[PDB]
RNA sequence: GGUUUGGCACCUCGAUGUCGGCUCAUCGCAUCCUGGGGCUGUAGUCGGUCCCAAGGGUUGGGCUGUUCGCCCAUUAAAGCGGUACGCGAGCUGGGUUCAGAACGUCGUGAGACAGUUCGGUCCCUAUCCGUCGUGGGCGUAGGAAAUUUGAGAGGAGCUGUCCUUAGUACGAGAGGACCGGGAUGGACAUACCUCUGGUGUACCAGUUGUCGUGCCAACGGCAUAGCUGGGUAGCUAUGUGUGGACGGGAUAAGUGCUGAAAGCAUCUAAGCAUGAAGCCCCCCUCAAGAUGAGAUUUCCCAACUUCGGUUAUAAGAUCCCUCAAAGAUGAUGAGGUUAAUAGGUUCGAGGUGGAAGCAUGGUGACAUGUGGAGCUGACGAAUACUAAUCGAUCGAAGACUUAAU
C-alpha cells in the first residue's frame, strides 16, 4: 500500500513487447516529501502529511504563493524540509512505515502495478444541458423552436414544486475524480518521471494524485 | 525535437533508426511482419505513401493499393517492432504533401 | 489571439494604427487595440533590420501603398522611412521597443486610454 | 458506420448485386456494425439467375468497410466500398467465390470458409 | 412575463444593497504634489509616472 | 382499485386551452426480464401455476392524425397504470372546435350532418416561490494560513454469448444440465486528445474576375473566409481507456434444529441456525451555516491608569497591475523588479511544401539549380528589451461561572 503525488504533464505512444502499440500518461513525482504524520491518537485517523514542489523561504515584504508566509514555513522547518506548494494526505497507508520528514521516491512503484488516480477536471463554463448531462437535442425544422433548451422541468398544477435533482445549465468542471483500475508501465528514476496506462483528469501541469487501488479484486 | 524535455528523454529507448527517409508519392514494399496460428511469418503490402505526419513515435504513414479493383489504404506508426523491414523502390514528384486526391485508375504519379 | 471586431475590418484597423506609430511615433488609443498594434510593429521593427528586398516584399502587405511625410519639405512614403531610418537607430538593441502608459478613462464611452509610443 | 437501411455492394455467386441492412444482430438495440459483424439483410436487386431472388431476406456477414478497424498492433486499414457475403449459420457461404479482398479480423470469429476463397487475407 | 405584485419599499432597497461603487485606488503624486490612481498617469504637471516623459 | 364508457352538476363563463407526438422525467406494484423460492400430470433442455422482491433495464422500422391495433426483423424482456387521460408562460399544430369551396344526403328554401374531403394567424422583456450554478456580510468569546475528520444528502446498481467442468449427470434414443471457473461483447456513465477523423475566419499554398501600388515583376483591397487543397494549439465522438465488482451485517417468501402448550406430532410460543440483483456497510463525489458551527500543526503577541475600553500596527489578506491551467461578472489559480507574470527577440517542435531574386534551358507558357528553401496564431526552453513603478486600505492585545495544577 502506498501512494504519491504528481502533474499530468502529458500523454504519449508506447509500445508493448508483442507489438501492441499502448497508450500512456506522464506524471512526475519530483520533489516529494513528507512533512507530518497524523496518528490516530491525537487525531482519530492514521495518515500521512506530504508535499510536492519546493517553493521559497519567508518573506520581507513579498507576495504571493511562490514565497512562503511563515506558518507554512513554522511547518517545514519542522522535520527539516524546505516548504512545499501543493499538501495532500494519503489515508490507508502502512502509517508504520513513512518516518516523518523524508521522500516517497517513485521506486515505491513498480512496473505491472495496478492503480486508482485523483485529480481536478477541466475548466468549463455554463454549459448548456445536452452538454452538460448530454440530454439529447430537440428538431430542426419541421417549424420547431425547440433547439437544444432543457425540456419541460415538471410535472403540474400539482406536484407544484421542481425538485430537486433536476438538470439545469450550471458549471461543468470542477470536480475531484477518481479512475479505478489503470496499471503502470515504467519507472524512470533518472528524470524522476513515471508512465501511467490510459489517460487521467487533469490539464497540463495541473495536479495529479495516486495510490494504490483498492479493488483489487477483496 | 522538444515537445517538454521531460517526454523526449525517456521515450528515447522506443525510438529506431533504420528508417529509409523520404517524401510521400513513393512506390514502397513493406516487409511486414505477422503472427496467427502460431505461425511466424510476414507479409508485402506495395503502393503510394499518402502521408507522413507527426514527429516523435507518433510519426506515422499512409500506404495504398488498388487490389482486384478495391482500393485499400493502410497507416502504420513508423517505429513499431511488428515491422521487419522496408524497401523503397519508386520515387514520386508532385506539388502537395497529402494526396488526398486519388481515386479510379488514372493517377498516375509520374 | 484576440478580437476587437470583425476578421477584415480588425485587420485593415491594424495596417492603419502601424501606418501611423511612425509618422507620429506616439498616439492615443484605447489599451487593446494598442496591444495588438504593439505586437504588429514589434514584428515590423524586427522586419527593418534586415534590410533584403523580401523584407519590404513582407513590410509591403502591412504597412500601406503610401502614406507621404515631410520632415523638411523631404518626400517619403512610411516604408523609405522604416528600413532607411527607424531601425538604424535600434541595432544595437532588440526589436521590442514599445512602451503602453495606461494615461486615462474617457468620459463619452468609460473606455480606458493610453498613450503608446516608440519613443 | 454500417447501421439500419444501408446499402452494399457483395462478393459472391449469388445472382444479387446490393442488399439492405434491416437489422444488425447484437445485444439489445445496436445500432451499428463492422467487420465480422453478422447482420440480417434482404435484397433491393439481382443480376438474373443465380439462387437467390428478389424480395429475398437472410443473413450476411460485414467484411470490406470502409471506415476501417484498429489492429491493436496500432496499425489501421481503409478500404473504399462495403460489402457482404451471404451466409446459412454453418458460417459457411452459399456462393463459390470471392472477389473483393477479405479483412482478416474474421479469424477471430472463427470463419474460414470464406478465408479459404478470399484474394486476400489482409 | 410580469410582476403579481407590488415591490414594497424594503425589498426595493435590499435589492439595492449592490449598487453601491468601489472606492477608487487613489495615491499622492510622487513631485506633483496631489491624488491620483494606481499604474496610470498624473493628468498633470508634466505627466509623472516616474517623472516626466510626456507632455500632455 | 377509481386507469375506461357512465350518473351527479359541488369550484371555474369579467376565459381552468382540449387529441396525439418531441425533450424531460418521477412514482406505484396488481412483475415483462434478471435474483431467490414452493408445487407439478417437473425424467432432462423447455415448461405451466403460486409466492417474496420495484435495485436497474424495458428496442428499431412499415402502416394511419392516432391512442389502440396489425405486420416485418430483432431481443434476456420488448410490463400495466397515476402525475389537468403528466408537461403548450418549453415545441409542434396533422385531425378536431371559425370564416371559403365541393360530394352523398335531409330539407320546397335559407342551410344542417349519420359523414367525407383540398386549405387555414399558437403573443407573453420572469416580480415571488421552486430549481441549477455561483459571490458578498456576520457568526463559531483574540486574529491568520494550511490539512482533514464526516453526522447527513446525492450517484452507480443492467446483461448476453462462448470454452471448460462434461457430451458427464438424465433418458431407450433423439437430444441434453445444475454448481463453479474462465475469456469475450451489447447498451449505459465518467475522463481525456496520444492515435482515427471532424472543425479551426491573424497559419500555409494554388487560383478566377476586377481596382489599385506611376510600368514589367512581386503584392494588397473586394467578391459567403471570393472558391479549392491541407491543417498547429484548443474544443470534440463514432476514437482512446476505465466502470458496475468482490466481500461482509441484519433480513421477507421458503427450508430447518431442539421442543413443549397438547407425554405423540409440531419450524415456535422460550431458544438456535439458514437464506435474494432487495435493506444496510464497503465503492465515487459534495459536505462543520451539522448554530452540536468540530479536531490537529503552525504563526502573530503593545502602549495608553477611562479598570471596563481606545489606538495605528503585528502575522496575514486585499486595493492596484500583467496573465491563464479558471473565467458571464464576481470568485479559483500562476505572478508583481530581492522577477521569467505576459509580450517581443533567439532557438526548437509540428504544420505548409520548394519563397523572392538571380542565373541557366526555353520563340514563350513554364521547368531545373541556388534550397527539406521561406513562412508560421495559440505548444516547448532560454533571453529582463518593454510592461507588472513609488504606494494606501483592512486586521488582535484574547468576557464571566464553575471544576482542575
Ligand atoms: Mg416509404
Ligand atoms: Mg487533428
Amino acid at each position: 500500500t502506498k501512494g504519491i503525488l504528481g502533474r499530468k504533464i502529458g500523454m504519449t505512444q508506447v509500445f508493448g513487447e508483442n507489438g501492441e502499440l499502448i497508450p500512456v500518461t506522464v506524471v512526475e513525482a519530483k520533489e516529494n516529501v513528507v512533512l507530518q504524520k497524523k496518528t490516530v491518537e491525537v487525531d482519530g485517523y492514521n495518515a500521512i502529511q506530504v508535499g510536492f514542489e519546493d517553493k521559497k523561504a519567508y518573506k520581507k515584504d513579498a507576495k504571493s504563493n511562490k514565497y512562503a508566509n511563515k506558518p507554512a514555513e513554522g511547518h517545514a522547518k519542522k522535520a527539516d524540509a524546505a516548504p512545499k506548494r501543493f499538501i495532500r494526505e494519503f489515508r490507508n497507508v502502512d502509517v508504520d512505515a513513512y518516518e516523518v520528514g523524508q521522500e516517497v521516491s517513485v521506486d515505491t512503484f513498480v512496473a505491472g502495478d495496478v492503480i486508482d488516480v485523483t485529480g481536478v477536471s477541466k475548466g468549463k463554463g455554463f454549459q448548456g444541458a445536452i452538454k452538460r448531462h448530454g440530454q439529447s437535442r430537440g428538431p430542426m425544422s419541421h417549424g420547431s423552436h425547440f433547439h437544444r433548451a432543457p425540456g419541460s422541468v415538471g410535472m403540474a398544477s400539482d406536484a407544484s414544486r421542481v425538485f430537486k435533482g433536476q438538470k439545469m445549465p450550471g458549471r461543468m468542471g470542477g470536480n475531484t475524480v477518481t479512475v479505478q483500475n489503470l496499471e503502470v508501465v515504467q519507472v524512470d528514476t533518472e528524470n524522476k518521471v513515471i508512465l501511467v496506462k490510459g489517460n487521467v483528469p487533469g490539464p497540463k501541469k495541473g495536479l495529479v494524485e495516486i495510490r494504490t487501488s483498492i479493488k483489487k479484486g477483496n | 525535437m522538444t515537445n517538454h524535455k521531460l517526454i523526449e528523454a525517456v521515450t528515447k529507448s522506443q525510438l529506431r533508426t533504420d528508417l529509409p527517409s523520404f517524401r510521400p508519392g513513393d512506390t514502397l514494399r513493406v516487409h511486414v511482419r505477422i503472427i496467427e496460428g502460431t505461425r511466424e511469418r510476414i507479409q508485402v503490402f506495395e503502393g503510394v505513401v499518402i502521408k507522413r505526419r507527426g514527429g516523435g513515435v507518433s510519426e506515422t504513414f499512409t500506404v495504398r493499393k488498388i487490389s482486384s479493383g478495391v482500393g485499400v489504404e493502410r497507416t502504420f506508426p513508423l517505429h513499431t517492432p511488428k515491422i521487419e523491414k522496408i524497401e523503397v523502390k519508386r520515387r514520386g514528384k508532385v506539388r502537395r504533401a497529402k494526396l488526398y486526391y486519388l481515386r479510379s485508375l488514372r493517377g498516375k504519379a509520374a | 489571439r484576440k478580437l476587437g471586431r470583425t476578421s477584415d475590418q480588425r485587420k485593415a484597423m491594424l495596417r492603419d494604427l502601424a501606418t501611423s506609430l511612425i509618422i507620429s511615433e506616439r498616439i492615443e488609443t484605447t489599451e487593446a487595440r494598442a496591444k495588438e498594434v504593439r505586437s504588429v510593429v514589434e514584428k515590423l521593427i524586427t522586419l527593418g533590420k534586415k534590410g533584403d528586398l523580401a523584407s519590404r516584399r513582407n513590410a509591403a502587405k502591412t504597412l500601406r501603398n503610401v502614406e507621404i511625410l515631410n520632415e523638411d519639405e523631404t518626400t517619403q512614403t512610411a516604408l523609405q522611412k522604416l528600413f532607411g531610418e527607424i531601425a538604424e537607430r535600434y541595432t544595437e538593441r532588440q526589436g521590442g521597443y514599445t512602451r503602453i502608459l495606461k494615461q486615462g478613462p474617457r468620459r463619452g464611452d468609460g473606455a480606458e486610454s493610453v498613450i503608446i509610443e516608440l519613443v | 458506420m454500417i447501421q439500419q437501411e444501408t446499402r452494399l455492394k457483395v462478393a459472391d455467386n449469388s445472382g444479387a448485386r446490393e442488399v439492405l441492412t434491416i437489422k444488425v444482430l447484437g445485444g439489445s438495440g445496436r445500432k451499428t456494425a463492422n467487420i465480422g459483424d453478422v447482420i440480417v439483410c434482404t435484397v433491393k436487386n439481382a443480376t438474373p439467375g443465380g439462387v437467390v431472388k428478389k424480395g429475398d431476406v437472410v443473413k450476411a456477414v460485414i467484411v470490406r468497410t470502409k471506415s476501417g478497424v484498429r489492429r491493436n498492433d496500432g496499425s489501421y486499414i481503409k478500404f473504399d466500398e462495403n460489402a457482404c457475403v451471404i451466409i446459412r449459420d454453418d458460417k459457411g457461404p452459399r456462393g463459390t467465390r470471392i472477389f473483393g479482398p477479405v479483412a482478416r479480423e474474421l479469424r477471430e470469429g472463427n470463419f474460414m470458409k470464406i478465408v479459404s476463397l478470399a484474394p486476400e487475407v489482409l | 412575463a410580469v410582476p403579481k405584485r407590488r415591490t414594497s419599499k424594503t425589498r426595493k432597497n435590499k435589492r439595492r444593497t449592490h449598487f453601491k461603487i468601489s472606492v477608487p485606488g487613489m495615491t499622492e503624486c510622487p513631485n506633483c504634489g496631489r491624488e491620483y490612481k494606481l499604474s496610470h498617469r498624473v493628468c498633470k504637471n508634466c505627466g509623472s509616472y516616474n517623472g516626466e516623459e510626456v507632455a500632455a
